[PDB]
Protein backbone atom coordinates (compact mmCIF):
# COMPACT_ATOMS: atom_id res chain seq x y z
CA UNK A 1 0.00 0.00 0.00
CA UNK A 2 1.25 3.56 -0.81
CA UNK A 3 1.16 6.95 0.93
CA UNK A 4 0.68 10.61 -0.16
CA UNK A 5 2.03 12.64 2.77
CA UNK A 6 1.06 16.34 3.37
CA UNK A 7 3.73 18.85 4.56
CA UNK A 8 0.83 20.57 6.45
CA UNK A 9 -2.81 21.77 6.15
CA UNK A 10 -2.57 25.58 6.64
CA UNK A 11 -6.10 26.26 5.24
CA UNK A 12 -9.45 24.60 5.95
CA UNK A 13 -10.27 22.25 3.04
CA UNK A 14 -12.42 19.26 2.09
CA UNK A 15 -9.89 16.64 0.81
CA UNK A 16 -11.12 13.92 -1.57
CA UNK A 17 -9.27 10.69 -2.29
CA UNK A 18 -11.06 8.84 -5.12
CA UNK A 19 -14.72 8.51 -3.97
CA UNK A 20 -13.83 9.26 -0.29
CA UNK A 21 -13.58 12.72 1.35
CA UNK A 22 -12.95 14.26 4.80
CA UNK A 23 -12.96 17.82 6.24
CA UNK A 24 -9.58 19.22 7.45
CA UNK A 25 -9.57 22.34 9.75
CA UNK A 26 -7.12 25.35 9.38
CA UNK A 27 -3.72 24.12 10.81
CA UNK A 28 -5.20 20.71 11.94
CA UNK A 29 -2.18 18.38 12.32
CA UNK A 30 -2.96 16.35 9.16
CA UNK A 31 0.06 14.75 7.36
CA UNK A 32 -1.80 12.89 4.61
CA UNK A 33 -3.23 9.58 3.35
CA UNK A 34 -1.86 6.02 3.73
CA UNK A 35 -2.96 2.45 2.64
CA UNK A 36 -3.75 3.68 -0.95
CA UNK A 37 -4.28 0.55 -3.12
CA UNK A 38 -1.44 -0.11 -5.61
CA UNK A 39 -2.71 -1.15 -9.08
CA UNK A 40 -5.09 1.74 -9.96
CA UNK A 41 -4.90 5.47 -10.81
CA UNK A 42 -6.09 7.74 -7.97
CA UNK A 43 -7.26 11.28 -7.76
CA UNK A 44 -6.73 13.52 -4.72
CA UNK A 45 -8.96 16.64 -4.80
CA UNK A 46 -9.64 19.80 -2.87
CA UNK A 47 -12.39 22.29 -2.15
CA UNK A 48 -11.34 25.21 0.10
CA UNK A 49 -13.89 25.95 2.92
CA UNK A 50 -13.38 29.74 2.34
CA UNK A 51 -14.20 29.50 -1.45
CA UNK A 52 -16.01 26.56 -3.19
CA UNK A 53 -14.73 27.98 -6.57
CA UNK A 54 -11.30 26.44 -5.62
CA UNK A 55 -12.21 22.85 -6.80
CA UNK A 56 -9.14 21.05 -8.21
CA UNK A 57 -7.10 17.85 -7.98
CA UNK A 58 -4.29 15.51 -9.10
CA UNK A 59 -4.50 12.27 -11.03
CA UNK A 60 -1.57 10.07 -9.98
CA UNK A 61 -0.34 6.46 -9.96
CA UNK A 62 1.89 5.56 -6.94
CA UNK A 63 3.87 3.08 -9.13
CA UNK A 64 5.32 6.08 -11.11
CA UNK A 65 7.00 7.86 -8.13
CA UNK A 66 6.75 9.22 -4.57
CA UNK A 67 4.19 12.09 -4.42
CA UNK A 68 3.34 14.50 -1.60
CA UNK A 69 1.06 17.57 -1.18
CA UNK A 70 2.36 20.97 0.09
CA UNK A 71 0.25 24.16 0.35
CA UNK A 72 1.72 27.08 -1.67
CA UNK A 73 0.65 30.31 0.12
CA UNK A 74 1.58 32.27 -3.06
CA UNK A 75 -0.64 30.38 -5.63
CA UNK A 76 -3.08 29.59 -2.77
CA UNK A 77 -3.52 25.88 -3.43
CA UNK A 78 -2.48 22.39 -2.34
CA UNK A 79 0.16 21.31 -4.95
CA UNK A 80 1.26 17.77 -5.76
CA UNK A 81 5.07 17.43 -5.97
CA UNK A 82 7.45 14.48 -6.65
CA UNK A 83 10.08 13.58 -4.00
CA UNK A 84 13.02 12.12 -6.08
CA UNK A 85 15.04 11.18 -2.85
CA UNK A 86 13.50 7.72 -2.01
CA UNK A 87 15.06 7.53 1.53
CA UNK A 88 14.03 11.09 2.59
CA UNK A 89 10.42 10.16 1.52
CA UNK A 90 10.32 6.71 3.26
CA UNK A 91 11.71 8.52 6.38
CA UNK A 92 9.09 11.36 6.21
CA UNK A 93 6.24 8.81 5.73
CA UNK A 94 7.51 6.54 8.61
CA UNK A 95 7.46 9.53 11.11
CA UNK A 96 3.84 10.64 10.25
CA UNK A 97 2.60 6.98 10.35
CA UNK A 98 4.35 6.41 13.79
CA UNK A 99 2.67 9.67 15.01
CA UNK A 100 -0.65 8.46 13.31
CA UNK A 101 -1.25 11.91 11.71
CA UNK A 102 -2.43 10.17 8.44
CA UNK A 103 -5.98 9.03 7.45
CA UNK A 104 -6.28 5.51 5.96
CA UNK A 105 -7.72 5.10 2.40
CA UNK A 106 -10.92 3.61 3.81
CA UNK A 107 -11.39 0.66 1.39
CA UNK A 108 -14.08 -1.98 2.29
CA UNK A 109 -12.77 -5.44 1.08
CA UNK A 110 -16.14 -6.41 -0.69
CA UNK A 111 -16.13 -2.97 -2.44
CA UNK A 112 -14.91 -2.93 -6.11
CA UNK A 113 -16.34 0.60 -6.75
CA UNK A 114 -12.99 2.29 -7.55
CA UNK A 115 -11.81 -0.62 -9.76
CA UNK A 116 -15.15 -0.50 -11.66
CA UNK A 117 -14.95 3.34 -12.25
CA UNK A 118 -11.24 3.25 -13.34
CA UNK A 119 -10.99 -0.24 -15.01
CA UNK A 120 -9.69 1.15 -18.39
CA UNK A 121 -8.23 4.48 -17.07
CA UNK A 122 -4.43 4.52 -17.72
CA UNK A 123 -2.13 7.19 -16.15
CA UNK A 124 0.05 7.43 -19.32
CA UNK A 125 -3.13 8.18 -21.41
CA UNK A 126 -4.32 10.83 -18.83
CA UNK A 127 -0.93 12.61 -19.40
CA UNK A 128 -1.87 13.00 -23.17
CA UNK A 129 -5.29 14.59 -22.36
CA UNK A 130 -3.71 16.82 -19.64
CA UNK A 131 -0.33 17.91 -21.14
CA UNK A 132 2.36 18.88 -18.56
CA UNK A 133 5.20 16.45 -19.33
CA UNK A 134 7.54 17.73 -16.49
CA UNK A 135 5.20 16.02 -13.92
CA UNK A 136 4.06 12.34 -13.64
CA UNK A 137 0.73 13.50 -12.10
CA UNK A 138 -2.04 15.51 -13.84
CA UNK A 139 -3.78 18.67 -12.50
CA UNK A 140 -7.52 19.11 -13.32
CA UNK A 141 -10.04 21.71 -12.01
CA UNK A 142 -13.70 22.89 -12.36
CA UNK A 143 -12.99 25.62 -14.97
CA UNK A 144 -10.55 23.88 -17.43
CA UNK A 145 -12.04 23.92 -20.97
CA UNK A 146 -11.71 21.15 -23.61
CA UNK A 147 -9.94 21.61 -27.01
CA UNK A 148 -13.47 21.19 -28.54
CA UNK A 149 -15.03 23.90 -26.24
CA UNK A 150 -12.08 26.21 -27.32
CA UNK A 151 -12.92 25.64 -31.09
CA UNK A 152 -16.42 27.29 -30.62
CA UNK A 153 -8.59 30.89 -22.54
CA UNK A 154 -5.07 29.31 -22.97
CA UNK A 155 -4.20 26.03 -24.80
CA UNK A 156 -1.54 24.77 -22.24
CA UNK A 157 -4.38 24.47 -19.58
CA UNK A 158 -6.88 22.50 -21.81
CA UNK A 159 -8.39 18.98 -21.62
CA UNK A 160 -7.29 17.38 -24.98
CA UNK A 161 -10.22 14.90 -25.12
CA UNK A 162 -10.81 13.25 -28.54
CA UNK A 163 -13.12 15.63 -30.56
CA UNK A 164 -16.45 13.92 -31.33
CA UNK A 165 -18.81 15.91 -33.59
CA UNK A 166 -21.78 14.14 -35.25
CA UNK A 167 -22.05 16.92 -37.95
CA UNK A 168 -18.39 16.82 -39.11
CA UNK A 169 -16.70 15.48 -42.27
CA UNK A 170 -14.83 13.13 -39.83
CA UNK A 171 -18.22 11.62 -38.76
CA UNK A 172 -19.92 11.50 -42.25
CA UNK A 173 -18.53 9.81 -45.44
CA UNK A 174 -19.30 11.73 -48.67
CA UNK A 175 -22.22 9.83 -50.34
CA UNK A 176 -23.26 8.12 -47.04
CA UNK A 177 -24.77 11.29 -45.41
CA UNK A 178 -28.13 9.79 -44.26
CA UNK A 179 -26.65 6.32 -43.44
CA UNK A 180 -23.68 7.67 -41.35
CA UNK A 181 -25.85 10.32 -39.54
CA UNK A 182 -28.66 7.88 -38.59
CA UNK A 183 -26.27 4.88 -37.91
CA UNK A 184 -22.94 6.15 -36.49
CA UNK A 185 -21.36 2.60 -36.81
CA UNK A 186 -18.61 3.73 -39.28
CA UNK A 187 -17.69 6.74 -37.04
CA UNK A 188 -17.51 4.48 -33.89
CA UNK A 189 -15.85 1.37 -35.48
CA UNK A 190 -13.56 2.74 -38.31
CA UNK A 191 -12.79 6.38 -37.35
CA UNK A 192 -12.76 6.19 -33.51
CA UNK A 193 -12.06 2.53 -32.49
CA UNK A 194 -9.75 1.33 -35.38
CA UNK A 195 -8.41 4.85 -36.23
CA UNK A 196 -7.86 6.95 -33.06
CA UNK A 197 -8.30 4.81 -29.87
CA UNK A 198 -6.90 1.56 -31.52
CA UNK A 199 -9.16 -0.58 -29.20
CA UNK A 200 -12.33 -0.51 -26.99
CA UNK A 201 -10.26 -0.45 -23.73
CA UNK A 202 -8.71 2.94 -24.68
CA UNK A 203 -12.18 4.24 -25.79
CA UNK A 204 -13.62 3.20 -22.36
CA UNK A 205 -10.64 4.73 -20.46
CA UNK A 206 -11.30 8.24 -21.89
CA UNK A 207 -15.09 7.84 -21.27
CA UNK A 208 -14.40 6.81 -17.60
CA UNK A 209 -11.83 9.66 -17.17
CA UNK A 210 -14.32 12.21 -18.62
CA UNK A 211 -17.03 10.95 -16.15
CA UNK A 212 -14.68 11.17 -13.15
CA UNK A 213 -13.53 14.75 -14.04
CA UNK A 214 -17.26 15.69 -14.44
CA UNK A 215 -18.20 14.19 -11.04
CA UNK A 216 -15.16 15.22 -8.91
CA UNK A 217 -14.55 18.78 -10.34
CA UNK A 218 -18.02 19.47 -11.89
CA UNK A 219 -16.08 20.04 -15.14
CA UNK A 220 -18.73 20.91 -17.75
CA UNK A 221 -16.57 19.98 -20.81
CA UNK A 222 -15.78 16.54 -19.28
CA UNK A 223 -19.54 16.02 -18.81
CA UNK A 224 -20.09 16.87 -22.56
CA UNK A 225 -17.29 14.38 -23.49
CA UNK A 226 -18.77 11.54 -21.31
CA UNK A 227 -22.26 12.02 -22.92
CA UNK A 228 -20.82 12.27 -26.50
CA UNK A 229 -18.83 8.99 -26.08
CA UNK A 230 -21.97 7.26 -24.66
CA UNK A 231 -24.19 8.69 -27.48
CA UNK A 232 -21.78 7.56 -30.27
CA UNK A 233 -22.00 3.89 -29.02
CA UNK A 234 -25.81 3.99 -28.44
CA UNK A 235 -26.36 5.63 -31.90
CA UNK A 236 -24.34 2.83 -33.68
CA UNK A 237 -26.40 -0.17 -34.99
CA UNK A 238 -23.20 -2.34 -35.14
CA UNK A 239 -21.08 -2.57 -31.91
CA UNK A 240 -19.08 -5.65 -30.74
CA UNK A 241 -21.18 -7.69 -28.16
CA UNK A 242 -18.35 -7.37 -25.54
CA UNK A 243 -18.30 -3.54 -25.86
CA UNK A 244 -22.07 -3.41 -25.21
CA UNK A 245 -21.86 -5.78 -22.16
CA UNK A 246 -18.85 -3.77 -20.87
CA UNK A 247 -20.60 -0.36 -21.49
CA UNK A 248 -23.61 -1.54 -19.36
CA UNK A 249 -21.21 -2.35 -16.42
CA UNK A 250 -19.23 0.93 -16.84
CA UNK A 251 -22.36 3.12 -16.86
CA UNK A 252 -24.04 1.14 -14.01
CA UNK A 253 -21.15 1.99 -11.61
CA UNK A 254 -21.13 5.68 -12.83
CA UNK A 255 -24.89 6.15 -12.15
CA UNK A 256 -24.46 4.13 -8.87
CA UNK A 257 -21.58 6.40 -7.65
CA UNK A 258 -23.13 9.80 -8.71
CA UNK A 259 -24.25 11.92 -5.71
CA UNK A 260 -28.12 11.69 -5.60
CA UNK A 261 -28.34 15.56 -5.38
CA UNK A 262 -26.19 16.20 -8.59
CA UNK A 263 -28.22 14.19 -11.20
CA UNK A 264 -29.83 17.52 -12.35
CA UNK A 265 -26.49 19.18 -13.51
CA UNK A 266 -24.31 16.06 -14.45
CA UNK A 267 -26.93 14.06 -16.47
CA UNK A 268 -28.22 15.10 -19.96
CA UNK A 269 -31.97 14.29 -20.36
CA UNK A 270 -31.81 14.08 -24.21
CA UNK A 271 -28.78 11.74 -24.29
CA UNK A 272 -30.06 9.34 -21.56
CA UNK A 273 -33.68 9.14 -22.95
CA UNK A 274 -32.24 8.60 -26.49
CA UNK A 275 -29.68 5.94 -25.26
CA UNK A 276 -32.11 3.94 -23.05
CA UNK A 277 -35.41 4.33 -25.03
CA UNK A 278 -34.93 5.32 -28.76
CA UNK A 279 -31.39 4.26 -29.84
CA UNK A 280 -30.18 1.03 -31.56
CA UNK A 281 -28.78 -0.13 -28.16
CA UNK A 282 -32.04 0.73 -26.21
CA UNK A 283 -32.24 -3.03 -25.22
CA UNK A 284 -28.47 -3.63 -24.55
CA UNK A 285 -28.04 -1.67 -21.22
CA UNK A 286 -30.19 -3.75 -18.78
CA UNK A 287 -28.18 -2.87 -15.64
CA UNK A 288 -27.87 0.83 -16.59
CA UNK A 289 -31.62 1.11 -17.49
CA UNK A 290 -32.67 -0.60 -14.17
CA UNK A 291 -30.44 1.66 -11.97
CA UNK A 292 -31.40 4.87 -13.90
CA UNK A 293 -35.20 4.10 -13.72
CA UNK A 294 -34.97 3.24 -9.94
CA UNK A 295 -32.53 6.09 -8.93
CA UNK A 296 -33.46 8.98 -11.36
CA UNK A 297 -37.00 8.27 -12.76
CA UNK A 298 -37.73 12.08 -12.92
CA UNK A 299 -34.96 12.65 -15.55
CA UNK A 300 -36.77 10.14 -17.86
CA UNK B 1 -30.74 32.25 -36.58
CA UNK B 2 -34.50 32.02 -37.43
CA UNK B 3 -36.06 34.09 -40.24
CA UNK B 4 -39.18 35.89 -38.81
CA UNK B 5 -41.39 39.09 -39.06
CA UNK B 6 -38.48 41.23 -37.62
CA UNK B 7 -35.70 40.24 -40.16
CA UNK B 8 -38.14 39.94 -43.18
CA UNK B 9 -36.47 42.69 -45.32
CA UNK B 10 -33.23 40.54 -45.37
CA UNK B 11 -34.91 38.32 -48.09
CA UNK B 12 -34.60 41.25 -50.60
CA UNK B 13 -30.99 42.41 -49.90
CA UNK B 14 -28.09 41.48 -52.28
CA UNK B 15 -26.95 38.31 -50.37
CA UNK B 16 -27.98 35.35 -52.60
CA UNK B 17 -30.38 33.13 -50.67
CA UNK B 18 -32.74 30.25 -51.43
CA UNK B 19 -35.92 29.01 -49.68
CA UNK B 20 -36.23 25.20 -49.74
CA UNK B 21 -39.70 23.66 -49.29
CA UNK B 22 -39.84 19.83 -49.09
CA UNK B 23 -43.67 19.50 -48.53
CA UNK B 24 -44.32 18.22 -52.14
CA UNK B 25 -41.22 15.88 -52.36
CA UNK B 26 -42.96 12.68 -51.13
CA UNK B 27 -46.61 12.57 -52.37
CA UNK B 28 -49.02 9.59 -51.93
CA UNK B 29 -52.65 8.62 -52.62
CA UNK B 30 -53.91 6.39 -49.74
CA UNK B 31 -56.16 3.57 -51.12
CA UNK B 32 -57.94 0.33 -50.02
CA UNK B 33 -56.37 -3.01 -51.24
CA UNK B 34 -58.55 -5.99 -52.33
CA UNK B 35 -58.13 -7.62 -48.84
CA UNK B 36 -59.54 -4.32 -47.35
CA UNK B 37 -56.10 -3.14 -46.01
CA UNK B 38 -54.69 0.35 -46.76
CA UNK B 39 -51.76 1.04 -49.13
CA UNK B 40 -50.11 4.20 -50.54
CA UNK B 41 -49.30 4.77 -54.23
CA UNK B 42 -46.59 7.47 -54.62
CA UNK B 43 -46.94 10.14 -57.36
CA UNK B 44 -44.21 12.43 -58.75
CA UNK B 45 -43.09 15.15 -56.33
CA UNK B 46 -40.89 18.25 -56.47
CA UNK B 47 -38.41 20.24 -54.38
CA UNK B 48 -39.42 23.94 -54.37
CA UNK B 49 -36.14 25.96 -54.27
CA UNK B 50 -36.79 29.69 -54.69
CA UNK B 51 -34.57 32.81 -54.83
CA UNK B 52 -37.04 35.32 -53.27
CA UNK B 53 -35.09 38.31 -54.71
CA UNK B 54 -34.94 37.22 -58.43
CA UNK B 55 -37.94 34.82 -58.48
CA UNK B 56 -35.68 32.05 -59.96
CA UNK B 57 -37.34 28.72 -59.10
CA UNK B 58 -35.24 25.50 -59.26
CA UNK B 59 -38.06 22.92 -59.51
CA UNK B 60 -36.37 19.49 -59.06
CA UNK B 61 -38.95 16.86 -60.06
CA UNK B 62 -38.88 13.78 -57.76
CA UNK B 63 -39.89 10.81 -59.94
CA UNK B 64 -41.67 7.92 -58.09
CA UNK B 65 -38.71 5.61 -59.14
CA UNK B 66 -36.57 7.28 -56.36
CA UNK B 67 -38.81 5.52 -53.76
CA UNK B 68 -38.62 2.00 -55.35
CA UNK B 69 -37.65 -0.55 -52.65
CA UNK B 70 -36.80 2.18 -50.08
CA UNK B 71 -38.19 2.13 -46.48
CA UNK B 72 -39.07 5.08 -44.12
CA UNK B 73 -39.99 7.27 -47.18
CA UNK B 74 -41.09 10.40 -45.15
CA UNK B 75 -37.57 10.27 -43.56
CA UNK B 76 -35.79 9.45 -46.89
CA UNK B 77 -37.62 12.43 -48.52
CA UNK B 78 -35.82 14.95 -46.20
CA UNK B 79 -32.39 13.35 -47.03
CA UNK B 80 -33.21 13.16 -50.84
CA UNK B 81 -34.25 16.90 -50.60
CA UNK B 82 -30.94 17.74 -48.83
CA UNK B 83 -28.98 15.67 -51.43
CA UNK B 84 -30.68 17.47 -54.41
CA UNK B 85 -30.20 21.00 -52.86
CA UNK B 86 -26.48 20.23 -52.21
CA UNK B 87 -26.10 18.88 -55.83
CA UNK B 88 -27.77 22.14 -57.08
CA UNK B 89 -25.42 24.36 -54.98
CA UNK B 90 -22.41 22.31 -56.31
CA UNK B 91 -23.69 22.74 -59.93
CA UNK B 92 -23.81 26.61 -59.59
CA UNK B 93 -20.69 28.73 -60.17
CA UNK B 94 -19.21 30.07 -56.89
CA UNK B 95 -20.53 33.65 -57.39
CA UNK B 96 -24.08 32.18 -57.89
CA UNK B 97 -24.01 29.93 -54.75
CA UNK B 98 -26.35 31.06 -51.98
CA UNK B 99 -24.86 32.58 -48.75
CA UNK B 100 -27.97 31.30 -46.85
CA UNK B 101 -30.52 28.52 -47.34
CA UNK B 102 -33.85 28.92 -45.44
CA UNK B 103 -35.84 25.66 -44.92
CA UNK B 104 -39.61 26.10 -44.46
CA UNK B 105 -39.65 23.00 -42.15
CA UNK B 106 -37.21 22.48 -39.18
CA UNK B 107 -36.97 18.73 -39.96
CA UNK B 108 -34.81 19.79 -43.03
CA UNK B 109 -32.07 21.46 -40.88
CA UNK B 110 -30.00 18.38 -39.97
CA UNK B 111 -30.36 16.62 -43.37
CA UNK B 112 -29.35 19.85 -45.18
CA UNK B 113 -26.52 20.76 -42.70
CA UNK B 114 -25.02 17.22 -43.09
CA UNK B 115 -25.23 17.33 -46.97
CA UNK B 116 -23.66 20.87 -46.93
CA UNK B 117 -20.55 20.10 -44.75
CA UNK B 118 -18.39 20.99 -47.83
CA UNK B 119 -20.00 24.53 -47.58
CA UNK B 120 -19.31 25.76 -43.99
CA UNK B 121 -19.95 29.46 -44.99
CA UNK B 122 -23.54 28.69 -46.25
CA UNK B 123 -25.85 29.34 -43.26
CA UNK B 124 -28.80 26.86 -43.01
CA UNK B 125 -31.70 28.75 -41.29
CA UNK B 126 -35.22 27.81 -40.16
CA UNK B 127 -38.05 30.33 -40.37
CA UNK B 128 -40.91 31.16 -37.92
CA UNK B 129 -43.04 32.28 -40.96
CA UNK B 130 -45.83 29.86 -42.12
CA UNK B 131 -45.17 30.22 -45.89
CA UNK B 132 -47.69 28.70 -48.31
CA UNK B 133 -45.13 27.06 -50.71
CA UNK B 134 -47.07 23.73 -50.32
CA UNK B 135 -49.64 25.28 -52.72
CA UNK B 136 -46.95 25.32 -55.52
CA UNK B 137 -48.71 22.19 -56.98
CA UNK B 138 -51.88 24.43 -57.39
CA UNK B 139 -49.98 26.36 -60.16
CA UNK B 140 -51.21 24.43 -63.27
CA UNK B 141 -47.92 24.60 -65.27
CA UNK B 142 -45.82 23.42 -62.21
CA UNK B 143 -48.33 20.56 -61.49
CA UNK B 144 -48.30 19.67 -65.25
CA UNK B 145 -44.50 19.28 -65.58
CA UNK B 146 -44.29 17.27 -62.29
CA UNK B 147 -47.10 14.77 -63.20
CA UNK B 148 -45.80 14.29 -66.81
CA UNK B 149 -42.13 13.61 -65.72
CA UNK B 150 -41.02 10.04 -66.65
CA UNK B 151 -37.55 10.51 -65.01
CA UNK B 152 -35.69 12.87 -62.61
CA UNK B 153 -35.75 16.37 -64.16
CA UNK B 154 -34.79 19.93 -63.08
CA UNK B 155 -37.12 22.64 -64.57
CA UNK B 156 -36.24 26.39 -64.23
CA UNK B 157 -39.06 28.96 -63.84
CA UNK B 158 -39.35 32.60 -62.83
CA UNK B 159 -42.20 32.40 -60.25
CA UNK B 160 -42.69 36.24 -60.61
CA UNK B 161 -43.09 36.16 -64.48
CA UNK B 162 -42.04 39.71 -65.61
CA UNK B 163 -43.35 41.45 -62.38
CA UNK B 164 -39.85 42.72 -61.36
CA UNK B 165 -39.92 44.99 -64.52
CA UNK B 166 -42.68 47.00 -62.67
CA UNK B 167 -42.42 46.20 -58.88
CA UNK B 168 -39.73 45.43 -56.25
CA UNK B 169 -38.90 41.88 -54.94
CA UNK B 170 -40.61 42.79 -51.61
CA UNK B 171 -43.88 43.53 -53.45
CA UNK B 172 -43.40 40.51 -55.85
CA UNK B 173 -42.88 38.10 -52.91
CA UNK B 174 -45.93 39.65 -51.07
CA UNK B 175 -48.02 39.07 -54.25
CA UNK B 176 -46.68 35.46 -54.56
CA UNK B 177 -47.45 34.58 -50.87
CA UNK B 178 -50.97 36.15 -51.16
CA UNK B 179 -51.61 34.07 -54.35
CA UNK B 180 -50.26 30.85 -52.76
CA UNK B 181 -52.07 31.52 -49.42
CA UNK B 182 -55.37 31.89 -51.42
CA UNK B 183 -54.72 28.73 -53.54
CA UNK B 184 -53.97 26.79 -50.28
CA UNK B 185 -57.16 27.96 -48.41
CA UNK B 186 -59.58 27.51 -51.40
CA UNK B 187 -57.99 26.30 -54.66
CA UNK B 188 -61.41 26.37 -56.50
CA UNK B 189 -62.21 30.06 -55.62
CA UNK B 190 -58.53 31.17 -56.03
CA UNK B 191 -58.29 29.84 -59.69
CA UNK B 192 -61.95 31.12 -60.56
CA UNK B 193 -60.64 34.62 -59.52
CA UNK B 194 -57.45 34.24 -61.68
CA UNK B 195 -59.29 33.01 -64.86
CA UNK B 196 -62.75 34.79 -64.40
CA UNK B 197 -61.96 37.16 -67.38
CA UNK B 198 -61.04 35.15 -70.55
CA UNK B 199 -59.55 38.36 -72.16
CA UNK B 200 -56.54 38.15 -69.69
CA UNK B 201 -54.39 35.15 -70.72
CA UNK B 202 -51.21 33.49 -69.37
CA UNK B 203 -48.24 33.98 -71.74
CA UNK B 204 -46.62 30.65 -72.91
CA UNK B 205 -43.40 31.60 -70.92
CA UNK B 206 -45.41 32.66 -67.75
CA UNK B 207 -47.28 30.98 -64.86
CA UNK B 208 -49.76 33.74 -63.94
CA UNK B 209 -52.13 35.90 -66.05
CA UNK B 210 -50.87 39.13 -67.79
CA UNK B 211 -52.72 41.58 -65.45
CA UNK B 212 -52.31 45.36 -65.82
CA UNK B 213 -51.25 47.18 -62.59
CA UNK B 214 -54.93 48.13 -61.78
CA UNK B 215 -56.15 44.56 -62.54
CA UNK B 216 -53.52 43.21 -60.02
CA UNK B 217 -54.94 45.56 -57.29
CA UNK B 218 -58.46 44.06 -57.93
CA UNK B 219 -57.14 40.43 -58.03
CA UNK B 220 -55.03 41.07 -54.86
CA UNK B 221 -58.20 42.47 -53.14
CA UNK B 222 -60.32 39.44 -54.26
CA UNK B 223 -57.60 37.06 -52.88
CA UNK B 224 -57.63 38.85 -49.44
CA UNK B 225 -61.47 38.65 -49.27
CA UNK B 226 -61.28 34.88 -50.12
CA UNK B 227 -58.66 34.35 -47.33
CA UNK B 228 -61.18 36.26 -45.06
CA UNK B 229 -64.39 34.56 -46.48
CA UNK B 230 -62.75 31.09 -45.88
CA UNK B 231 -61.42 32.28 -42.48
CA UNK B 232 -65.13 33.12 -41.70
CA UNK B 233 -66.42 29.77 -43.16
CA UNK B 234 -63.83 27.84 -40.98
CA UNK B 235 -64.23 29.42 -37.48
CA UNK B 236 -67.76 30.97 -38.03
CA UNK B 237 -65.79 33.99 -36.48
N1 LIG C 1 -7.17 4.83 -21.54
C1 LIG C 1 -7.30 6.12 -21.16
N2 LIG C 1 -7.25 6.45 -19.85
C2 LIG C 1 -7.38 7.71 -19.45
C3 LIG C 1 -7.58 8.71 -20.38
C4 LIG C 1 -7.65 8.40 -21.73
C5 LIG C 1 -7.51 7.09 -22.12
C6 LIG C 1 -7.59 6.73 -23.57
O1 LIG C 1 -6.37 7.12 -24.20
Amino acid sequence: MNTVPFTSAPIEVTIGIDQYSFNVKENQPFHGIKDIPIGHVHVIHFQHADNSSMRYGYWFDCRMGNFYIQYDPKDGLYKMMEERDGAKFENIVHNFKERQMMVSYPKIDEDDTWYNLTEFVQMDKIRKIVRKDENQFSYVDSSMTTVQENELSDPAHSLNYTVINFKSREAIRPGHEMEDFLDKSYYLNTVMLQGIFKNSSNYFGELQFAFLNAMFFGNYGSSLQWHAMIELICSSATVPKHMLDKLDEILYYQIKTLPEQYSDILLNERVWNICLYSSFQKNSLHNTEKIMENKYPELL
Amino acid sequence: GAMNSSNYAELFNNDIKLFVDDTNVYRVTVHKTFEGNVATKAINGCIFTLNPKTGHLFLKIIHTSVWAGQKRLSQLAKWKTAEEVSALVRSLPKEEQPKQIIVTRKAMLDPLEVHMLDFPNIAIRPTELRLPFSAAMSIDKLSDVVMKATEPQMVLFNIYDDWLDRISSYTAFSRLTLLLRALKTNEESAKMILLSDPTITIKSYHLWPSFTDEQWITIESQMRDLILTEYGRKYNV
